[PDB]
């Protein structure tokens, strides 16, 4: 998944695949994993997985999952939204290697 | 006679929490008779009318309406009491603000409800005050033995209708003063105990004979009976308990809701029994806390407050919004200065025999699935104490028994415990033997038990006839 991408967003909820964010250079993406089971399929090459932190970037997760529910009424993604201080902490954060220092938000503290 | 677009909605009075926390009097006075006039008048006569649809014993509320607008109360009087029988009670307990005032188009256009409820009550007790009421005596008694097990609303109104009919019926009870539990468990602080006594007495008035202080489970059977009488009608009601086996429980100062309401309010207006001193059932100033959320414990925490000065506690597992019962009630209870807590359930009851404090967990509720059910599930994150001498287990009623024990191997009742009627008939399993009440649905309202006891009458009636015609 996301192999080469370059730009934009994609959030996942679930399970991924193997060799994930392979040759990724620029955007950003969220996954909400549920048993750590990450660090065995994403690939290290330049991209790196870390935790969301800043309030910023977990506004813009909320809003975005707030849309998607609005918009496909999926209960799942409710389930999801009504336990976010809880479940917030299970997301992954994707970032590229190379948007460490050219992001306009400060992506570390 | 519209008059809603410029005159707003205002309830007739409020007695301040300065001096309602120390006496068992009401808390709303009266209705004024400009107020009757300006307020009754506020009524839309709105066609199809939503508040008689959804109204249980579906009475002709915009008729009287429309009249008490323009005056004339004997004949509002009439058409209110010809239909619905216990107008001023039924009136006074209805929580309307899901019934019949959460439905009046007026209230969904957000202008605010029409104040059916204290409408009722200011046209039935201001008739009544001016001597226009009589018993209904049966012109041509034919004369036929019939009996009802239970003095309940909804006995009690099948024992009137049927008197209006042209039998003779025989009420059997338990308790020494009559009325069901209206004069033993809804508490004095909701409902004084004058409107009750006078119309027993009513009833009494038109030629019904009372069985007082018997037990129909042990004074006689119910083959007996049905050998006395041509006709019986059970409508014992629910008296069980549902309890929970927590770790620590068992132990002293815990006891049910049901008789610590009945003593500590209403034989205490009677200043009669020594457990209000004796047993634990009195004003321990430490602290009380309250199981369940239900109107039990609602009136249970008022009572508590009432009875005594104490700082008080509440516990229940769904949110505010599925609570069943008035959201009256809990603004109520939260200006008297109760405490409550939302989402939660005790899991062990700390003491050395003496309950000291009470171990609980914090729920959370999911996303209602499609048949619209939130599930559960505990949080583990805070599991804490709550200090307490007393806890109150109020978690609701269940049918008691009733084939094996109380009379009849013959009698089927479903997987609920309770039995089953005829929508049509209300005729149970067992012939000559019709039910009523709150034993073939449940724990349910008192209008419903009024409408199901008129029902219950008619299909006596006709049954009776039907057998005579031989
Ligand atoms: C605002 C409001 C508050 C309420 N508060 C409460 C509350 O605090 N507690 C509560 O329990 N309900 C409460 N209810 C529910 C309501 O009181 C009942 O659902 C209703 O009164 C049921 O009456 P019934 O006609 O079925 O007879 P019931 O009131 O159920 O009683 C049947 C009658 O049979 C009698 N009886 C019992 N056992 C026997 C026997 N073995 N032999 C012969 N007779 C017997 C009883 O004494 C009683 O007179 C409340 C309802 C409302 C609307
Ligand atoms: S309850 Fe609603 S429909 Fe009925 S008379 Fe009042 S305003 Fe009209
Ligand atoms: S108190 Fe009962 S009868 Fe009167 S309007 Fe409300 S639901 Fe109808």
């Amino acid at each position: 998944g996301c192999e080469y991408m370059t730009g934009g967003t994609a959030v996942i909820l679930g399970r991924v695949g193997d060799n994930f964010a392979a040759g990724m250079t620029g955007g950003m993406a969220y996954v909400y994993d549920l048993d750590d089971s990450l660090p065995l399929y994403i690939n290290d090459e330049s991209v790196i997985f870390q935790r969301i932190e800043v309030g910023h970037y977990e506004s813009q997760l909320k809003h975005l999952i707030e849309e998607h529910v609005t918009e496909t009424q999926s209960r799942f993604a409710a389930e999801i939204l009504n336990d976010w201080a809880r479940e917030v902490t299970k997301f992954w954060q994707v970032v590229p290697k190379e948007m460490l220092n050219r992001l306009e938000v400060p992506v570390h503290l | 006679m519209l008059g809603f677009v410029h005159t707003a909605q205002r309830m007739p009075d409020k007695r301040p929490a300065a001096e309602r926390r120390q006496d068992f009097a009401e808390i709303y006075a009266r209705f004024s008779d400009e107020r009757a006039n300006e307020q009754a008048n506020r009524c839309s006569q709105c066609g199809v009318p939503f508040c008689q649809v959804h109204c249980p014993v579906s009475n002709n509320i915009p008729d009287w309406l429309k009249l008490t607008s323009e005056g004339r109360l004997e004949e509002a009087y009439e058409v209110s009491q010809a239909t619905n029988n216990f107008p001023e009670i039924c009136g006074r307990i209805c929580p309307q603000d899901r019934l019949c005032e959460g439905n009046c188009v007026i209230e969904q256009s957000t202008h605010g409800a029409v104040t059916i409820g204290s409408v009722e009550k200011y046209i039935n007790d201001t008739a009544w005050d001016q001597g226009w009421v009589k018993p209904r005596t049966p012109s041509r008694e034919l004369g036929l033995s019939v009996g009802v097990i239970g003095a309940g609303p909804a006995g009690l109104a099948a024992a009137e209708e049927l008197r209006a009919k042209g039998y003779e019926v025989h009420v059997y009870d338990r308790y020494d003063r009559m009325g069901g539990l209206l004069v033993y468990g809804i508490p004095g602080f909701k409902l004084e105990k004058s409107v009750v006594e006078r119309r027993v007495k009513l009833l009494a008035d038109a030629g019904v004979i009372y069985h007082p202080n018997f037990e129909v489970g042990r004074d006689a059977s119910l083959p007996e009976l049905r050998r006395k009488h041509v006709a019986v009608l059970v409508a014992t009601g629910v008296y069980k308990a549902r309890d929970i086996k927590a770790p620590g429980s068992g132990l002293g100062n815990i006891v049910a809701a049901l008789d610590y309401l009945t003593t500590s309010n209403k034989v205490s207006l009677g200043d009669t029994v020594e457990a209000y001193e004796n047993g634990s059932l009195n004003a321990a100033g430490k602290h009380v806390v309250v199981l369940g959320g239900g109107d039990t414990a609602m009136d249970c925490v008022r009572t508590a407050i009432r009875q005594g000065a104490t700082s008080v506690k509440c516990l229940y597992r769904r949110d505010r919004k599925n609570m069943p019962g008035s959201q009256r009630e809990v603004a109520h209870a939260e200006e008297e200065g109760v405490e409550f807590i939302w989402q939660a359930a005790p899991e062990g009851f700390t003491g050395d025999t003496v309950v000291t404090g009470v171990r609980a967990v914090r729920i959370h509720l999911g996303v209602a699935d499609a048949t619209g059910r939130q599930t559960p599930q505990v949080i583990e994150g805070s599991e804490f104490t709550v200090q307490a001498d007393l806890v109150i287990k109020a978690l609701g009623f269940e049918p008691e028994d009733l084939p094996n024990a109380f009379d009849e191997p013959e009698l089927k009742v479903t997987r609920w415990g309770t039995l089953l009627v005829d929508h049509r008939t209300k005729m149970t399993n067992m012939d000559g033997v019709f039910a009523a009440g709150d034993i073939v649905r449940g724990a349910s309202l008192v209008v419903w038990a009024i409408r199901d006891g008129r029902d219950a009458a008619e299909g006596i009636h006709a049954y009776a006839k039907a057998k005579a015609e031989a």
